[PDB]
């Protein structure tokens, strides 16, 4: 229900997983960051169930 | 009812005159008696082998 929204990237506390329930990167050795941009249509994306 | 209490009140308030008993006045919360630090200080942080 909102359109101003911001997203924050914090290397302390880097917890991988959908729940934030996983394994936490390292951020003393990282070789590179790219973000995964996609569309709505990527792969049966939006409206599946 | 017939004020049980206030007899109580009085009695005590008699019988016990002539000292002095003052409880301290410290306050537990005045971020005196906490850890520095919130879940932002490094003792948080993962150990790393």
């Amino acid at each position: 229900g909102t359109k101003d929204y911001i997203f924050i990237l914090d290397f302390a506390d880097l917890r991988t997983g959908v729940a934030f329930n996983g394994v936490t990167i390292n951020p003393r050795n990282i070789t590179m960051i790219s973000f995964d941009c996609t569309e709505a249509h990527h792969g049966l994306g939006k409206d599946a169930y | 009812s017939c004020g049980a209490e206030l007899e109580a009140n009085a009695l005590l308030t008699a019988l016990v005159a002539g000292e002095d008993f003052t409880l301290p006045d410290i306050d537990m919360s005045g971020s005196e008696y906490d850890i520095p630090g919130g879940i932002n200080s490094p003792i948080y942080a993962e150990i790393e082998k």
